[PDB]
């Protein structure tokens, strides 16, 4: 923001949009697989108690 | 939905500020076009008269 001019400050700054979430859209990925890979074994461990 | 006809008179070498989101002593000090712009902009020479 402090360098560029805002006519094309947004378009460099987009690419971190697209690329900051995009690392989060893969982070909660992970989670989501390791989400339900714990249920199965919490799951497991439930049977086990 | 509506039209808007800006009239104005300037040099021939200061067209390029009236770009949408540019910036400079025209579009800092005299006319800011917004940034979501929709219409075109139209100049010619008007030395003799």
């Amino acid at each position: 923001l402090s360098r560029l001019d805002k006519v094309e400050a947004e378009v460099q700054i987009d690419r971190l949009i697209t690329g900051r979430l995009q690392s989060l859209q893969t982070y909660v990925t992970q989670q989501l697989i390791r989400a339900a890979e714990i249920r199965a074994s919490a799951n497991l461990a439930a049977t086990k108690m | 939905t509506n039209v808007y006809a800006d009239s104005f008179v300037i040099r021939g070498d200061e067209v390029r500020q009236i770009a949408p989101g540019q910036t400079g002593k025209i579009a800092d000090y005299n006319y800011k076009l917004p940034d979501d712009f929709t219409g075109c902009v139209i100049a010619w020479n008007s030395n003799n008269l």
